[PDB]
Parts: structure tokens; sequence; C-alpha cells
């Protein structure tokens, strides 16, 4: 059916693979900015989830934000005192551009315990804009997921939880998710949230559309493992929390398989 | 910033505001220029502006108005586009008492697939098709313009907004209020235009939401579960609605040859998921002629 879009799916996969090559961040950009870390930026994207769901945003929201933070300070130095300046500003641009109803600016201002003011937020605005150029439909996790989705037969809502849930860990922690494009990280949490529930792996009809076989996302499989191990442990809970809930389907509390093939 | 830029004369006005026509003064070019007020102590960009500069700039096809150039200051944004004549409404007004010859309405309509159909492949949905968005040169070209209404898609598609698209251009999935539309509503909205560009005057032009289904329905018959499942479903569905039988397309069109007909009715099935693409319409035989004649201007 059209929602489906079948005589376009192609094509757009396609193009959406070229995409993400170009709106993909410097790996190891934190190396070359003195006054922030991994830590620090986990901190912010762990807040932006929680502000997420204050705002009862979307996911895909949330992902553009990280996505924008990211090339962001690929580019320009930030001083931590404005690392939340830049993620707010990112966040805004993100809702304008993905949701039907954004939040108003005046909501933005306040989610930051007036840290900032409007006119730093607007500029600040103003200054992401100009550093992507306006570059803003990024590809995501989540573009790349519900489209692996569409594979499954039949549908399963647990298994599209857990990848959504898995998918958003990876935004926390830059090291080591900066080295992976997001179609792959995407393939890695489809894969891992399938042999979580049902016992099945990777399709081969995915294999066929996307070129990645088993082999190729094994890198990504190991550190996404190790991630979803340790997530009870990880410092940042937003994401848990948020999964834990009914509306996708408690997945965050389902027990990770010791080992994978 | 602008000073390179002599403003010719103001050419129309639009969401952001005024849209004037301008020349390079270093190159000779002639533009269109956007103004975009920003809202620096309140709202700052507007999302409509934020939209339209970053899909036009993943957006570079012929048939596709070009965004050339976006010079900021602190308090505005002006958008720099290739300039074009007129629009299609302005054009089939013109063309009142000397009609528009068959093979330019093949041509523009050619032309319309082929750069609704690079949207489509580009996860962009237009949402705004009309006459007064469409842009032709004196050389035989089409473009879509205003992408103020777009947005970028994923897959499967999932809610967004319901107000879209001007009433008499709106597919009847947005009418009956369903939870999801796709690329169809575009290619229902081009098929207006296809009839349209024909008669010179619109296919349904609805006073109301309840007169456009009316309207529809007089000319196409009113749908039920054989035709497209699932419409008795819908939220904004009636069973009180009268029952219309269809229409000739004879009537509907007359000037439109068998071809015409044919692809005229493919673009206005009433499933959403029955309905024509816009790579399919480029292969369907009502093309195998087309050319790219001038207008008379």
């Amino acid at each position: 059916g059209v929602n489906e879009v079948p005589d376009y799916h192609e094509d757009i996969h396609t193009y959406l693979r070229e995409m993400e090559v170009k709106c993909k961040p410097k790996v190891g950009y934190m190396k070359k900015q003195p006054d922030i870390t991994n830590s620090m930026r986990a901190i912010l994207v762990d807040w932006l989830v929680e502000v997420g769901e204050e705002y009862k945003l979307q996911n895909e929201t949330l992902h553009l934000a990280v996505n924008y933070i990211d090339r962001f300070l690929s580019s320009m130095s930030v001083l931590r005192g404005k690392l939340q300046l830049v993620g707010t500003a990112a966040m805004l641009l993100a809702s304008k551009f993905e949701e039907i109803y954004p939040p108003e600016v005046a909501e933005f201002v306040y989610i930051t315990d007036d840290t900032y003011t409007k006119k730093q937020v607007l500029r600040m605005e103003h200054l992401v804009l100009k550093v992507l150029a306006f570059d803003l439909a990024a590809p995501t996790i989540n573009q790349f997921l519900t489209q692996y989705f569409l594979h499954q037969q039949p549908a399963n809502c647990k298994v599209e939880s857990l990848a959504m849930f898995l998918g958003e860990l990876s935004l926390i922690d830059a090291d080591p998710y900066l080295k992976y494009l997001p179609s792959v990280i995407a393939a890695a949490a489809f894969h891992l949230a399938l042999y979580t529930v049902t016992g099945q792996s990777w399709p081969e009809s995915l294999v066929q559309k996307t070129g990645y076989t088993l082999e190729t996302l094994k890198p990504c499989l190991l550190d996404l493992h190790q991630t979803y191990l340790r997530a009870p442990q990880h410092a940042q809970q937003s994401i848990r929390e948020k999964y834990k809930n009914s509306k996708y389907h408690g997945v965050s509390l389902l027990n990770p398989p010791e080992t994978l093939n | 910033s602008m000073e390179n830029f002599q403003k010719v004369e103001k050419i129309g006005e639009g969401t952001y505001g005024v849209v004037y026509k301008a020349r390079n003064k270093l190159t000779g070019e002639v533009v269109a220029l956007k103004k975009i007020r920003l809202d620096t102590e309140t709202e700052g960009v507007p999302s409509t502006a934020i939209r339209e500069i970053s899909l036009l700039k993943e957006l570079n096809h012929p048939n596709i108005v070009k965004l050339l150039d976006v010079i900021h200051t602190e308090n505005k944004l002006y958008l720099v586009f290739e300039f074009l004549h007129q629009d299609l409404k302005k054009f089939m007004d013109a063309s009142a008492l000397t009609g528009i010859p068959l093979p330019l309405i093949k041509s523009y309509l050619f032309q319309l697939l082929q750069g609704l159909a690079f949207c489509h492949s580009h996860r962009v949905l237009h949402r705004d098709l009309k006459p007064q968005n469409l842009l032709i040169n004196t050389e035989g070209a089409i473009k879509l313009a205003d992408f103020g209404l777009a947005r970028a898609f994923g897959v499967p598609v999932r809610t967004y907004t319901h107000e879209v698209v001007t009433l008499w251009y709106r597919a009847p999935e947005i009418l009956l209020g369903c939870k999801y539309y796709s690329t169809a509503v575009d290619i229902w909205s081009l098929g207006c235009i296809f009839a349209e560009m024909v008669t010179r005057r619109a296919l349904f032009p609805g006073d109301s939401e309840i007169d456009q289904l009316f309207r529809i329905f007089r000319t196409l018959g009113t749908p039920d579960e054989v035709v497209w499942p699932g419409v008795t479903s819908m939220p904004d569905y009636k069973p009180s609605f009268p029952k219309w039988a269809r229409q000739d397309f004879s009537k509907v069109v007359p000037p439109l040859d068998e071809d015409g007909r044919s692809l005229l009715s493919q673009m206005l099935h009433y499933d959403p998921n029955k309905r024509i693409s816009a790579k399919a319409a480029l292969a369907h035989p009502f093309f195998q002629d087309v050319t790219k004649p001038v207008p008379h201007l």
C-alpha cells in the first residue's frame, strides 16, 4: 500500500544511504574539543530524552537533535557552560522541522532552568542554522528501522520497541557509536532485538536490501550487545525508564541474551 | 549583503511576505527575492522557512525551482531564487480566449510528473500543488515551486499535519480525515491540475469541506467498498451521503483523447493505494508523442 511507497522505497533507501554519509559527524571530534567530553555529552543527550518525554515529542525529533549537535560540535569549539545552549537550540530546530505542533520557544527557555535568556536561544538557533547550512533533513537510525521493520512477517511490536530502545542507547555514548553510520546501528539494533525476542537473525531480504551481512555488522553488534548488558549500570538512565512504560511494551525490563553466535 | 541586487518590482507576496523581482548588478542575472522577517525576540526562524530551505537544498532537478542562495542578516533572511516569467494560474487566465494547445498541456503535465517523481524519490511530499505554485518560463519549461508546506517523510509514513493542501486540490483521504496520507495526495492535485489545464476551470471548486466531497462524488461517483475498500470506515465518512453515478470523462474533459481520459482517471482513483504514481504515469501512452513546445506569451 501507498503508505509504504512501493514505487519509491528503493530510491528513497539508496538516497538516505548517500545522505547519511554527508550528514556524518566527525568521529572523535571530542578529542579536539578542549573543554567538553563524551561524559558531558552523554548528560546532554540523556536530558534531551527527558525533554522529549515531557513535551511528548517524536523519537525522530530527538534523533535529529543529536545529529545537529554532533555536526555543530564537529565545526565549533564550545565551552561546557554553552554546551546546553547548543543542545536546546538543536532540539528547537528538530522540533520545528519534524513536529506537527513544536513547543514554543518560551518552553525551551524554561527547560534550561533560566540558565539562558530567550535571546541566547534564538541567536544560537541562527548560529546552528548557519553552521549546518540549513542541511537539516538528516537520515536517522529511526528512518532505517521503520524501513527494516517492513521485512518482518508478521510484525512483532516487541521486536520494534526493543530495536527502538537499543537505537536510542547509542545516542548517549559518542564512544563508540560515532564510528557507525545510522543505517549500521539500525541494522545491529534490529538483528539484536529480533534475536532477543524471537530467536531469529537478520533476514536474507534485508541483506539483499542493505548489502550488510552479519559479518559486516559484527563490530557494531559487539559494541551494542555490551551497551545493552551494561545499561542497568550506565550513569544515564532516562531511556531505560522511558522504555519500561507500557507504551513501549516494557522492553527495557527484558533480559538481554548472554551471547550471540 | 544585498548591495549587488537592484529591486525591479514586487512580483507578488506569500507566506513570508513580499517576493521581489531583482537584478544582479554585476552578473545581469534576474532573480526572485523572498524576504523573510526573523522574529529575533519572539519565535526565531519560521518552521515554514526551515522546511523550504532545507528541502530545496536537496532537490536539484530541472522541473523544481532552483534556490540559488540564502543571504543572512541578524534581522532578515533573503531567499534568492531563479526568476520565472509567471505561474500556471496566470497563464491559464491569460489563455481564456485563445485556449491552450494540447501538445503544451501534455508537455507541462509530463514535466510536472518528472519534478514530482523526483520529490517522492527523495522522501519529500509537496502538499500544496496548485496552479499558483507552478512556474513557467518563456521556453516551454514548468517547475514545482513554493515548498513552504512541504515535508520530508519516512517509510512507512506517519501522521502529519491534517490542515494541508488548498481545498480545491485536496485528496479525499484528507477530507475524510484519515490517519495517514502519502505520495498519492500529490498525484491527486496534479490530476485536478491536468483537468484544469484542459478546461481552464477548476475541476472541484468547493465552498467547504462537505461541499468539496459532494463535488468529487458528483463527478467520479460516490465511493463504496468495491471501489475503495475501507472508505465506509473512514472517520468523516457518512452513510447518508447521496449515491451519485460516475460521469463519463467525455463530459468532464471533452477535449481530451482516450489516452488522456485513461491517465486522468488513474490520477483520480479514490483508493490512494490504487492511484497511479508519478513514476508510473511517466510511462503512460499519453506521453509517447510528448514534445516541448514554447508557450505564446
